[PDB]
């Protein structure tokens, strides 16, 4: 899962 | 001549303070609305009583009043450009108040007294002096600030003269400066128009002297640009390296002799010519997916020293706003340098070279020697954590239960995160014990990595950096400290988010356990103080840094058909660094103590997002 | 400098040395000049003998003020009643025939000879007491006494109250010494405690923080910690605020505070005045250096005071009462701070730029929602920044109201019990007639100030009189609760 | 305070008052202390000799840093060079063997043996320029070199 909160 | 530009800057600024001010506009209200009723008295035949001597008299006395100071506000800021332009004409320990005079300068672009003394007098100022600023000059080519053609045509020369001065500082803004639609060509109001134009006439002029090197730049700059271009989502599943294609002409383009690697930094001299720096001599087949949805691209190459040096090329995004913060970072240190009350402390910021490209593309110099925060605590597989405490919670179970606990409420949220936390002890503190048996090596690298700590916290909170999970932090394997590399959002852009940002800085519980026993009471504590305070002596030239904006605005900003949002982050900025807030007036200790406690709170913490990794 | 007679330089060095608290090293120093000058001066045998008997040093063996002083004091030590008598009569006869011999002609001149026939008198009424027998009773009327005369003293010098604290203090440590184990000698640590802590006080209002933190060290040399922490705690803790150190002070008060908050039980009404003075000093205290936003800090510490006070006022007594004004004019001072900084943040020019900067955002989010728009990330980030100012600014214009509200009550509480504070009468008007738009404010300003003595409001009557005006268009309430108290304050005094 | 041990609270009692600038004062609290107390320990009589040839108090009389200063500065004053030169070389080795024993691992702690032997190396100097004649030439280049010296330490602390 992606670390930073895209968007 | 220091001490009386200095005590006419400071009567200036007193007195565009006090104009600015609302008394002013109420006494400017009440001296129309008496001229209005002079006027009315004047227009109709009425007796001159005493109430009607009264009024002209003071009438009278107010615009004798308000010429005075006006004139006296002029004679000033006349008094401190010309002072200023004395002492830099033939001074060297006094180098750091450029600025200011270019705070006098282009603020007051309108008076052409200023503008004819600067071009008269100020004409043979040395060009090495204005390096740091060159960004900021360059950005006023725009034709909203009208103040005569006299104050441009200076500005084009001064620039012009720079360049072929030091062109390896200043050809790369230019050119990026020029390329903003370089990106849609490849594959805009009057003011971008204009500005563009400047650049363009820039570019011929230098060309006209230095033909060879200014191709050679803007040939790497179009290579660059169109690697950056280049769609690589063909190759998202393939991690060890992908060859890049030979159509590309960065693959033909080698053996330069007048061009400078950008990523490096270069210890520029008093001298115009310039025959001992490293410069490009080839460039790697392969290239790297640093992952993300933009998917960056990690480039290698070899100069002609042939030490191998990684680049990353940015495609997709603006790293103008990485170029406003690596330059506010380097004034930061060299401000902390200057000030005896840190140096002592050896306070400074880890800085990495960021050079634009376009608005939609740039690159950036590699961070080489370092590890992220996350890999050493968190790994899966050889995880500090896993390592010392197995009994503990896994990551993958924290993990689990913060995706299952997005969708509950904050008391549950809150639960969750203190049990979390219960099961989940520190283990960063180890890090040094691991690295550095030696003492006197171990205690020096704690020391410096909490120092460093302290002021890149300082510095995010002053900035508004939010994106500090445990992958945009990296970790020095020799001197233990702590850079930062994303910089992805800031300016307090974590509120928009959908989650929004509660801290102004990380200080999780590994950091502060990781700083020592004392935790933040101590080095910490002290260290953000003495940042404070040098920020509150030096905000003149913090605003000076950060008015770059309002003339070429970034990508993400003003679409969608004196900036708005620039403003807005302006004025947060100066509230920030003046400690007013809501009009509410906030010591340095007190500040300190305000983000340390929001920043330590469960309760901010549990708010966050999950991928944040909160509580690690 | 050298280049001072040594006649008067050796004098205001002792002089300078006893201003500056130090007592072992004066000695040392005096001890010196003994070793290397043989003989002795009147002046420094004088100041000698002042030393000796100040500092307790028994060892050190006409006469002077000091040396009959010291001698009396070592026969009281010694039970020798007859030469302490003899000895407090030929000093008296020196210092009257000293002082009636010059010219004269000069008040100032006549308090030094004041303080020390005061100084002679008290130890004659010791001396009295100490006789025969000592009692509670006795005890507790001389220090009553004692308290009296400091209060007529009020006014006085430091120079001339000085040598009376100090033999005050020199009479409670030779009773502590030469007392039998008994109640009476906790009655007599409890008094030299008291004197001790009204000395410190009356030292810190005249800028000395050497003398008190002097007193401080003697009241731990005899009184002893325990887990309900004494009122002399908040004494120290007040000198070391006064000694330019704000932690050591704010950390001794908070641990005072978490040490009564966890074990008050209501063992003692002493205890529930000095918690609550402890936290009026510790609210104004952050008040003042501003360490944390005064949202939290006056809950925890202003209303919780006012809440102690006012739960257990069933004795109406004059020492929780001047206790419960003063929290109540703390409160009402740090209310009216934060609503006059909040005024004038509005007020100013920066306010307006953010006003105009939110009207332009409001605006254009009007038009982009007019307008069939895709919502891209400019427009979110547009509508959440202008909600997040919407919201910074309710909030902003609700906290200054309730800062307003909570300001004039407390004014009317204070003022409706309330004498020593009625000067900030005017402050209430001021926080009345400009705010007579809100319903609330006239509403309670006419249920619970409507008691108030009309006595209060002569110096500011016409000020009252100016007001029937109609442009200050708030309500019919106002103007007729104003017309009210302007007839019953007519009433009350016509002329 | 009077809990604190005499062993310390001396030391550094005398430790303030000469950072207050009180010379006079501390040496007649110097003799005072000689008067009650008859027999001096290590650390006072070290302090007595600084005190006495920092005040130039020449009239009171292994041995310490101090009391080889103050040794050498008096054969100085008394135009004797050899035990003088002697008092000095004794000083550099006591100092020089006492640094040494210790375990050392601290920058901080080389700070106070560096300045008391520049002190040494200045007085030094000093002997070898009286010891037959001064000229104007030497001392203007004496003070330069002192000056540069200084320069050099601007970043140093004022205690050292
Ligand atoms: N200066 C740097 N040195 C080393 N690695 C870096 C640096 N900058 C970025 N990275 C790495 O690049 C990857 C992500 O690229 P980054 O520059 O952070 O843009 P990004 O893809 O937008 N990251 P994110 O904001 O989470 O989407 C991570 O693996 C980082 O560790
Ligand atoms: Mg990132």
């Amino acid at each position: 899962p992606p670390l930073s909160q895209e968007t | 001549f220091l001490s009386l530009a200095r005590f006419s800057d400071t009567q200036y600024q007193r007195i565009e303070n006090y104009m600015k001010s609302s008394e002013f506009e109420n006494k400017q209200a009440l001296l129309k609305r008496a001229k209005e009723e002079v006027g009315l008295l004047r227009e109709h035949k009425i007796q001159t009583n005493r109430y009607t001597v009264k009024v002209q008299r003071e009438l009278e006395l107010d615009e004798l009043a308000l010429r005075a100071l006006k004139e006296d506000r002029k004679r000033f800021l006349c008094k401190a450009v010309e002072n200023y332009i004395n002492c830099l004409l033939s001074g060297e320990e006094h180098d750091m108040w450029v600025f200011r005079l270019c705070s006098l300068w282009l603020e007051n672009s309108g008076v052409s007294e200023v503008n004819g003394m600067m071009k008269r007098d100020g004409m043979k100022i040395p060009t090495y002096k204005f390096l740091p600023l060159m960004y900021q000059l360059a950005a006023r080519m725009g034709t909203k600030m009208m103040g005569g053609l006299g104050f441009h045509e200076v500005l084009n020369n001064l620039i012009s003269r720079i360049s072929m001065d030091h062109p390896h500082h200043t050809l790369f803004i230019i050119l990026a400066l020029a390329n903003a639609n370089r990106d849609e060509f490849l594959t805009s109001s009057q003011l971008d128009e204009d500005r563009t134009e400047a650049a363009n006439r820039i570019i011929c002029t230098i060309r006209s002297r230095r033909p060879q090197m200014v191709r050679s730049v803007e040939a790497l700059c179009d290579a660059y640009i169109i690697l950056a271009n280049l769609d690589a989502t063909q190759w998202k599943t393939q991690r060890k390296g992908i060859n890049i294609p030979a159509d590309q002409p960065i693959t033909k383009l080698k053996n330069l002799e007048d061009v400078v690697v950008p990523t490096m930094e270069i210890k520029v001299d008093h001298t115009g010519e310039y025959g001992n720096l490293v410069t490009i001599q080839s460039f790697k087949a392969e290239f790297r997916l640093a992952g993300g949805v933009n998917l960056p691209k990690i480039i290698d190459c070899v100069g002609s020293d042939g030490k191998e040096r990684r680049q990353l090329v940015k495609g997709r995004d603006d790293l103008r706003q990485d170029a406003v913060m690596q330059q506010v970072f380097q004034m930061c240190n060299t401000l902390l340098q200057r000030n005896t009350e840190t140096r002592k402390r050896k306070l400074t910021i880890c800085t990495y070279k960021v050079v634009p490209l376009s608005q939609r593309s740039g690159v950036l110099e590699w961070c080489t020697g370092t590890v992220p925060i996350g890999e050493f605590l968190v790994n899966n597989e050889d995880g500090a954590h896993k390592r010392y405490r197995p009994n503990d919670f896994s990551a993958f179970q924290c993990q689990k239960k913060m995706m299952e606990v997005q969708k509950k409420s904050f008391e549950e949220k809150y639960e969750v995160f203190m049990d979390v936390c219960q099961n989940f002890q520190p283990v960063f503190r180890y890090f040094c014990m691991e690295k550095f048996l030696d003492p006197a090596i171990w205690f020096e690298k704690r020391l410096a990595y909490t120092r460093s700590v302290a002021t890149s916290s300082i510095v995010g909170y002053i900035l508004g950096l939010g994106d500090r999970h445990v992958q945009n932090i990296l970790i020095n394997e020799q001197s233990a400290e702590l850079v930062h590399i994303d910089l992805g959002v800031a300016f307090e852009q974590g509120k928009i988010l959908p989650t929004p940002e509660t801290v102004p800085f990380r200080l999780t519980r590994d950091i502060v356990d990781g700083m020592g026993i004392t935790g933040v009471e101590g080095v910490f504590r002290r260290c953000c103080e003495k940042t404070m305070e040098v920020m509150r002596n030096s905000q003149e030239t913090l605003l000076t840094i950060v008015e770059v904006l309002l003339y070429d605005p970034l990508f993400d900003w003003t679409m969608n058909p004196f900036n708005k949002v620039a403003e807005r982050v302006l004025m947060r900025l100066q509230e920030k660094l003046k400690g007013v807030e809501e009009g509410t007036v906030l010591s340095v200790g007190g500040q300190v103590n305000l983000l340390i406690q929001q920043a330590i709170d469960p309760k901010n913490l549990s708010r966050l997002f999950p991928g944040w990794k909160a509580w690690v | 400098e050298t280049a001072i007679p040594s006649s008067t330089r050796q004098a205001g060095i002792i002089q300078a040395l006893q201003n500056l608290g130090l007592c072992h090293i004066l000695s040392v120093y005096l001890k010196g000049l003994d070793y290397e000058n043989k003989d002795w001066c009147p002046e420094l045998e004088e100041l000698h003998y002042q030393a000796a008997w100040r500092n307790m040093q028994w060892d050190h063996c006409g006469t002077s003020y000091h040396e009959s002083l010291y001698n009396a004091l070592q026969s009281l030590r010694d039970r020798e009643f007859s030469t302490f008598y003899e000895s407090l009569k030929y000093a008296r006869v020196k210092e009257v025939e000293e002082m009636c011999k010059r010219s004269l002609e000069s008040v100032y001149s006549l308090y030094p000879t004041l303080s020390r026939l005061q100084a002679i008198g008290e130890l004659e009424s010791i001396g009295e007491l100490f006789s025969r027998s000592v009692t509670h009773r006795q005890l507790s009327e001389v220090y009553i006494k004692w308290q009296k005369h400091s209060q007529l003293l009020k006014d006085s010098d430091f120079s001339f109250q000085e040598p009376i604290m100090a033999l005050r203090t020199v009479i409670l440590e030779i009773l502590m010494e030469k007392e039998m184990d008994n109640s009476q000698r906790e009655c007599i640590k409890d008094i030299l405690t008291k004197h001790l802590v009204e000395l410190s006080i009356l030292a810190r209002t005249f800028k000395n923080t050497q003398l008190p933190e002097r007193a401080i060290f003697q009241i731990k040399q005899y009184n002893s910690v325990s887990c309900g922490v004494s009122e002399w705690q908040l004494e120290e803790a007040q000198v070391f605020w006064a000694k330019k150190e704000q932690s050591l002070a704010l950390s001794i008060l908070k641990q005072m505070i978490k040490k009564l908050d966890a074990s008050c039980a209501a063992n003692n009404p002493s205890l529930k005045l000095t918690y609550t003075e402890c936290l009026r000093v510790c609210g104004n205290w952050l008040a003042e250096t501003c360490l944390e936003n005064p949202a939290v800090i006056m809950q925890t510490y202003l209303e919780k005071a006012v809440e102690v006070a006012g739960n257990y006022d069933g004795e109406s007594s004059d020492e929780l009462r001047n206790g419960k004004m003063k929290a109540f004019l703390s409160l009402a001072r740090f209310s009216d701070t934060q609503y006059q900084r909040i005024e004038n943040y509005m007020k100013s020019s920066e306010f307006e730029n953010k006003q105009a900067l939110l009207k332009r955002a409001k605006e254009e989010v009007g038009l982009l929602r007019e307008h069939k728009i895709q919502t891209n990330r400019y427009t979110v980030k547009v509508q959440r920044e202008l909600e997040l100012d919407e919201l910074a600014l309710r909030a902003l214009k609700e906290d200054r109201k309730r800062f307003l509200c909570k300001a004039v009550e407390n004014y009317i509480n204070c003022l409706l019990s309330g004498e020593e504070h009625d000067m900030w009468v005017f402050r209430l008007c001021s926080l009345w007639l400009e705010n007579s738009g809100v319903s609330e404010v006239n509403g309670m300003m006419k249920r619970d100030g409507m008691k108030i003595p009309t006595y209060k409001f002569l110096p500011l009557m016409y000020q009252l009189a100016a007001r029937m005006g109609t442009k200050m268009m708030g309500g019919l309430g106002f103007h007729e609760v104003l017309n009210n108290l302007i007839s019953r304050i007519s009433m009350d005094h016509p002329h």
